[PDB]
């Protein structure tokens, strides 16, 4: 692999993950050794071994990994090897990377402190794993609740590093050094950034300036972090949200004007069967925020094959359904609900996507003559007329949860005189329906 | 058989499911921790678990029966309902959820009934009908509200038999964290158990702390992560309950901002005191007669025949009194409905005056309408509901006397409701119906010549 | 009648009433659980109690004498009101608040003030007092934030009353928890009664803590719920009045968004310092004229009626400078000021550059513009108030060289915040008068002679 | 020179004169509180109150020569000025905060500086720098943290000293909550005095406890009520934190929303995995290069001339290469540059196709383009960045091969961004100038003979 595209190419998103690990091994450990007695001389060796592996992460990231990122330039892909570095070299990484990887030999672990500012990586990984993982609302979950556990992290290492300063047990505020240093340290930093309470009262000035400007940064970055993280899971659940909101103001709507329960029910049941069938309710809201290439795009995967496999639009022309999909939109039609009625007129072309209409016909009605499934038009004879000439022949009862596509009145014209040919072959067609 | 999903005996049967399933929830992991709790009332837990298999096996058998749309079609064959049963990960966790795990009281005793855990997996039951309930309730709101409360109670009551536990573990009255020695005749009641043991996860989960520091590193490392608990997953629990709260102000909230902004404008205007008065009256009007939802943005993603559908229903009395619409015919009142626009009229509005152009045509849905000279101090006729007015001017009447302006002053006294109807959305309709065109210029003809 | 609810003489009562509904919402729970409250202001209480009830049956005559609404026209039917009063379920809770329960002093003795609990019945009185403030007030955001700080402070005098009556069902002194007993000359006092029990419900509803912890069974599960109520009750009210007092500047909010959004896109594009700087003067002037809210968008919910009114009150004296109408007949404002939209522009900004397609008449309000020549050196004539500019390409006048074109180049001097108005929306309206048309003609005939 | 109120030296002096005003709302009731804070330091807090008071007088100067705007025109007029700035409340104010109270520091004592609080009068002057601050500096969103962290910081500032001050009032060392005795050597020192004042402040009201509990009533009823101002101020925090929290992610979290709604779409309806490659990529290139803002919704606000400004100084370097634009006339760009929408396709995605209808004409920006032809395996000749294609379509010559349809194929050899022409948009500003029809007629000729 001598270029690798940063956007796919999932074995760079997992050496970035690498890096991502080295980072937070950088971020959560030097303030404990920092702090904590922890980088004793019995395993300091250990230690050293750990960040020199770290320190190799980020020597292979900025030499092998991050001179065979291709970028666009002039607006076309740059594959060419020593334009990468020099585009590298010139980008904003480098300068960051070369800031993280400062040399510091000089044992103070607060030395490796640059090593944290190799949080672009992060944010780049953060971006992956947001982009190439599917519902990744979990990991922005999982994201903001380590910030709040780091944030924590910090305070408890603060925290010892205060008691270490005014004697590790000198009075009741600070640690007095009996059990595990690290857990009664984030005990306290976690009363103390959530502002529980419950602590010691600190005595000296030093400890009560502590303890404010720690109760002052609680108040702040507690609240930050709980604010993304419940702007993060309302995002989470933000389209069924705006689902039920809907749902619930259209039946208070109905509830006001004491609409019967028969249509309440139909109602509620259409939006049942819409979220599950179309998972956010109007498509056309989502369609209008894409480029109309990406219009043809999503159209022509999707309900394309459908509406080509009819029996109508063969032999026709291939870019007027192109031409057709851009007006086409889907509606949900509930179980024996008349979806045409012979005695009124006719607005619309219907082609089924998933469900089953049945025409009606014959001596009273009530007869199935015949029954038409997914991939089938109906209701395109009574658009061939003017000022409403025609009317729909029989009426067309949907025998279940029928999802169907539409064509007003007028609006299948606009494209079909840009056609002569398709439109003298929808006319033949239509004649021979008749 | 074949059971509907969307019937009323597939919601009986999901709350008769849902009642085993939360006791499950709740009384199991009591159970398991309280000890005294499983020994005291060994009989009637034994009843209720025994109940609750039955229960379980009835739901196997309805989970066999319910049916499951395909095509849109409710398909009721047997065979290819079972299939589609057992391919699901819900026959799986229900199937887990129901193996004889009873039989592992003699291996471990009577004393334990965390062997239980595995009838949790029925909590697919429980999510399911909480969300057949909200869909179906005339509060919505409300019962989520209750839900969310619910949950709260849950993992409060989950942490007090958590923090029981682990002070059964550690050893009771061993430390000043724990839970005190059953030995004391206070604390050991069961009832003090199980109330002490709520406190403690109340006030750990909700953050007020003021109980005993651990005096332990595992009571720190539970402290630590129940405080964790009770900040990610129950304060964001009790931030969607306050946010649920705000939803049920929603409307009117948006309604009061819409206010505010008005007067927040008018205020820096300077407009004359009188104008302001109006237009706080004319608020009070809205809000007192409960006019401040609009039909356009609630019905927005509804499809034009369900539309159609409501919109009879709400014009119902109206609709029967216009001469139009459900008089002869009754063709394309299910049509023009869509196109009719409510709007609501101060007192002593001029809806159209005389000379002026006339761009829609009145239908009267509600209030008084009258017919008045230039100056307007009388009126010639007064209008009831269900009339209409405003035509002469509209559609193309063959000699008119003056053609596409208004022939009359419209003065509204009282607050009138009544639709508007455009002119093309009124052409789209007479172009089909050419029979509903004669009869207005029928009238139209016969009004014209005074 | 009739009392006209939206007349100010409504909304004056209203305010009459609201008062002992405060009054029995906040001191009869008081004077129940504070006996000593009951028992030493006695005559007081039953002063108070007596005026409450004189209220009370007065808002019965009032509801009685109050006009509703049938066919939007105000009731004056005395029995037709009466009988839509008695129908309602506001009858009921009324009549069950003004139960003579003050009977009962002789039965249950003089120390018991909480059979008149049913005075409460009439909240709705309050709430509807509420609601009618909340849209006549100028400060609405203020009232609204002291309404929910009045809703916090009942439920914080509720939770002390509570806790108050659970102390005195237990015992005062009994347990570390309770009150402290009465016998103790500090602890014995009313006012240290009332207001430490104050202290603990803020303590407990506030979900502080810092209080002695619960000992008996009942007082643990007291607590429990009581915080759980400062949790979710109390916790949601005060999460809504920091939104609603984050969410006060609303319009100042939108307009620094729009700061930021406009700013953050000319960042990344690396745009001239001294664009950006001209940038951040244009919002300056924005704001400190506080044009940053447009007017179709604040007026958009209004009435098409309404709207036009207040349209023609705020720009009445710009609207009279005119020289096309406001001479004889002063009617054509009214029908145009819809079509009109409001404009402001830099200075220096050639607002009708020389040979350009003209779409506007751009009718001036403030701002002095200035007549330039092609050089721009040089300025003909100074257009200050009331002058149209641009008369001369909407309409395509006989005898006209590049009539579609602009005729002169006009640049505004200052900031000149003006009226423009459409090509369409003109021509439809200009043939209704027919002197506009004339003025319009030879008005710019006689400019394009010159 | 007078001083313009947009101009730079205006914000200047607006931190000038708030540096004093942040002065006095801090220090003043520190040292009227603390005592031994204005007892020391009695040299240094005259010198900086005579200092306070002459950036008082200076300012009060400067607003006698700030310009306002009559007519859109900065008034240069002296007299004017002054006239203007007495009739407003701000000169009441500004005298008011000028009262010579300071000479009562000889009829009251050295040590009561709660006479000179008149000095706050001027809280205008650091609310309107604060205002015009976050209006100019390059990150609105961490000023306004930090503009709500000082805030914070000023309201328990106050509240410290109105503990302390409570406490000397009630007695040092006489009850167990107030302040300790200052005669005791550790509660004697100032900076310790202070330090715990703020403490217990910041305990009070970020509702966190953990403070001696009151003694007497007035102690509990202070701390009842400092607990409701915290609890609202708490609150406000929260607000206004998630109110910059929600402004921040406005640019990111909008776009993850398209992205996470986008992916759900394609996941629930099984597209090609691809194409949702390929969707993700294109999106994932616009979130790198920043290309996903809106060009319409951002610069919307902006009127059409500086709107045009904005848009010719983005599109600077495109323009001067494009053959139709700014080369023969350089005219229509000003009005054709609005009527355009920018559009970034994907690499071989055939932006045009053979025997396709094209309403559009599109302008290459920052592209490579190919145009292939049949199967597309070879190209033509590559179109640079700044060449304009697919005119032919749009323009009705009437000797043309194909009407209405597009010739040979376009594909995009990199990630192309580039503008597009609508078919009636361009063909509604063509016809005016009469210039760019032949040279595009010519153009259109040989195309068709090439
Ligand atoms: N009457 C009838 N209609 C059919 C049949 N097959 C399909 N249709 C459709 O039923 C539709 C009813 O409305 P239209 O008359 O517009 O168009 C009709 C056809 O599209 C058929 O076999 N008989
Ligand atoms: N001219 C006239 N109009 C009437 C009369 N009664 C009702 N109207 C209605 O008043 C309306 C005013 O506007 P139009 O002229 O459009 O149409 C008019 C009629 O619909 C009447 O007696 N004479
Ligand atoms: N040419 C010219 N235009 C004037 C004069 N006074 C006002 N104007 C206005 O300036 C406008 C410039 O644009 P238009 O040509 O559309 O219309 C012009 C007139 O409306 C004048 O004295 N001469
Ligand atoms: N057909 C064709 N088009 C070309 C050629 N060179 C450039 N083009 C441009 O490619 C465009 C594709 O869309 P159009 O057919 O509308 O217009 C075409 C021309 O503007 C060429 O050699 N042949």
């Amino acid at each position: 692999p001598q270029s690798i595209d940063p956007l796919t190419n999932l074995m760079y998103v997992l050496w970035l993950f690498f890096v991502v690990m080295a980072w937070n091994w950088n971020c959560w450990l030097i303030p404990v050794r920092w702090a904590f007695p922890y980088q004793t001389p019995d395993n300091i060796h250990h230690w050293l071994l750990m960040d020199y592996l770290c320190d190799l992460i980020y020597f292979l990231d900025i030499t092998v990994f991050q001179t065979r990122l291709q970028f666009v330039r002039g607006g076309d892909i740059i594959t060419d090897k020593k334009d990468m570095r020099n585009n590298y070299l010139k980008s904003r990484r480098f300068k960051m990377d070369l800031l993280s990887l400062l040399p510091l030999d000089f044992v103070n672990p607060l030395l490796r402190l640059p090593r944290c500012l190799k949080y672009m990586a992060f944010f780049e990984f953060n971006s992956r794993l947001e982009s190439i993982l599917s519902k990744a609302y979990v990991y922005r979950v999982i994201r903001t609740t380590a910030y709040l556990l780091y944030s924590l992290h910090l305070n408890s290492c603060l925290y010892y590093w205060a008691s270490a300063y005014q004697g590790l047990g000198s009075t009741h505020w600070v640690y007095d050094g009996v059990g595990n240093s690290y857990i009664r340290c984030y005990y306290f930093a976690v009363k103390t950034l959530i502002t529980i309470g419950g602590l010691p009262d600190p005595k000296t000035l030093f400890e009560i300036v502590f303890q404010l400007l720690n109760y002052f940064t609680g108040v702040f970055a507690f609240s930050v972090m709980i604010g993304q993280m419940r702007d993060v899971v309302g995002a989470a659940t933000a389209g069924q949200t705006y689902y039920r909101s809907c749902m619930d103001s259209t039946v208070k709507y109905m509830n006001f004007y004491k609409i019967p329960k028969s249509v309440q029910n139909r109602v509620k049941t259409w939006y049942e069967y819409t979220w599950h069938s179309q998972g956010m309710l109007d498509e056309s809201e989502l369609m209008v925020q894409l480029p109309d290439k990406m219009r043809l795009d999503l159209a022509i995967d999707v309900n394309y094959n459908i509406v080509s496999k009819v029996a109508l639009f063969q032999g026709c022309d291939r870019q007027m359904i192109f031409d057709m999909l851009k007006r086409l939109r889907s509606v949900v039609y509930l179980p024996n609900d008349y979806v045409c009625k012979k005695g009124e007129i006719g607005r619309e072309m219907y082609i089924i996507q998933a469900g089953q209409v049945q025409v009606l016909g014959g001596p009273d009605g009530k007869s199935v003559l015949v029954t038409l499934k997914a991939g089938s038009v109906f209701g395109e004879i009574s658009l061939l007329a003017v000022g409403g000439g025609n009317r729909r022949t029989a009426n067309v009862v949907a025998h279940g949860f029928t999802n169907l596509f539409i064509l007003d009145k007028k609006d299948l014209n606009e494209i079909l005189v840009h056609y002569p040919e398709s439109q003298k072959l929808l006319r033949k067609k239509a004649r021979r329906m008749l | 058989v074949v059971i509907d999903p969307s019937g009323n005996t597939y919601y009986n049967w999901l709350f008769c499911i849902t009642l085993p399933v939360m006791y499950n929830w709740t009384m199991v992991i009591a159970r398991a921790c309280f000890d005294e709790l499983q020994s005291d009332y060994l009989e009637y837990w034994l009843i209720l678990d025994y109940v609750s298999d039955i229960v379980y096996l009835i739901d196997m058998f309805v989970r066999t029966r319910t049916g499951y749309l395909e095509q849109g079609l409710l398909v009721k064959e047997e065979l290819k309902l079972i299939n589609k049963y057992k391919s699901n990960l819900q026959f799986k966790l229900d199937v887990l959820s129901l193996i004889p795990t009873d039989l592992l009281y003699f291996k471990l005793g009577w004393n334990y009934p965390e062997i239980r855990l595995n009838r949790l997996l029925r909590f697919s039951r429980m999510f399911e009908f909480f969300q057949r309930t909200e869909t179906r309730t005339n509060y919505p709101n409300i019962f989520r509200i209750s839900n969310l409360v619910m949950y709260i109670v849950i993992i409060i009551h989950w942490n007090a038999c958590v923090f029981y536990s682990i002070s059964k573990a550690i050893g009771f009255g061993n430390d000043t964290w724990v839970y005190p020695d059953i030995n004391d005749p206070e604390f050991g009641r069961l009832a003090r158990k199980y109330v002490y043991s709520l406190y403690w996860s109340t006030l750990t989960l909700t953050t007020i702390g003021e109980t005993p520091p651990p005096v332990r590193d595992s009571e720190y490392v539970f402290v630590v992560v129940d405080f964790l608990i009770g900040v990610l997953i129950f304060a964001t629990i009790v931030g969607n309950i306050g946010s649920m709260i705000s939803n049920m102000n929603a409307a009117r909230a948006e309604f009061q901002a819409r206010i505010d902004a008005i007067k927040q404008y008018m205020h820096f205007r300077n407009v004359s005191k009188d104008m302001e008065k109006r237009v706080i009256k004319w608020f009070d009007y809205l809000w007192t007669n409960k006019k401040t939802v609009d039909e356009k943005e609630v019905l927005k993603y509804l499809p034009d025949k369900l539309r159609a559908e409501i919109a009879i229903n709400v014009h119902l009395d109206t609709l029967k009194k216009v001469r139009i619409f459900a008089d002869c015919e009754a063709g394309l009142l299910v049509e023009l409905v869509l196109k009719l626009q409510p709007q609501v009229y101060s007192p002593g509005d001029y809806i159209c005056k005389k000379g002026d152009i006339g761009r829609e045509m009145y239908i009267i849905k509600e209030g008084k309408l009258a017919v008045v000279a230039d100056d307007g101090v009388t009126q010639f006729v007064v209008l009831s509901d269900g009339s209409y007015f405003g035509e002469i001017s509209i559609l193309n009447i063959k000699g008119s006397k003056a053609g596409n302006r208004r022939t009359a002053n419209i003065k509204s006294i009282g607050y009138s409701d009544l639709f508007c109807l455009s002119k093309d959305d009124l052409m789209e309709a007479l172009t089909e119906y050419p029979d509903a065109k004669t009869m207005l210029e029928e009238k139209g003809k016969q009004i014209l010549m005074k």
